[PDB]
């Protein structure tokens, strides 16, 4: 988050721009309290039987 | 008996979204005005 602040700085619009499409997704996942590497699988849920009957 | 109907619900197919949404890894909670959780399926899911 410190480096893409620096970034926001820039006087180009694109990078300006793109450091602030990185940022947004850094800062929902500090505020959220979720982690980035439980987006990898280790154990897939199973619908229950009923639902797939 | 000849009374009045009493007060409706939680309808089913909203507990067959919540599940569906589990089995896609995402965890869905329902919350009261303290933010506490609400259990709504009667702590038949619940692992004691």
């Amino acid at each position: 988050e410190k480096e893409l602040l620096e970034e926001m700085k820039h006087p180009s619009r694109a990078r300006r721009a793109k450091a602030r499409k990185r940022l947004e997704v850094v800062r929902a996942f500090l505020d959220s309290g979720n982690r980035p590497e439980w987006m990898i699988l280790e154990a897939v849920p199973v619908l229950p039987p009923d639902l797939r009957p | 008996k000849g009374e009045d109907v009493p007060e409706p619900s939680v309808p089913e197919s909203f507990r067959v979204l919540v599940k569906e949404l589990q089995a896609l890894a995402l965890d869905v909670q329902t919350l009261d005005e303290k933010d506490n959780p609400v259990d709504i399926f009667e702590g038949l899911a619940s692992k004691r």
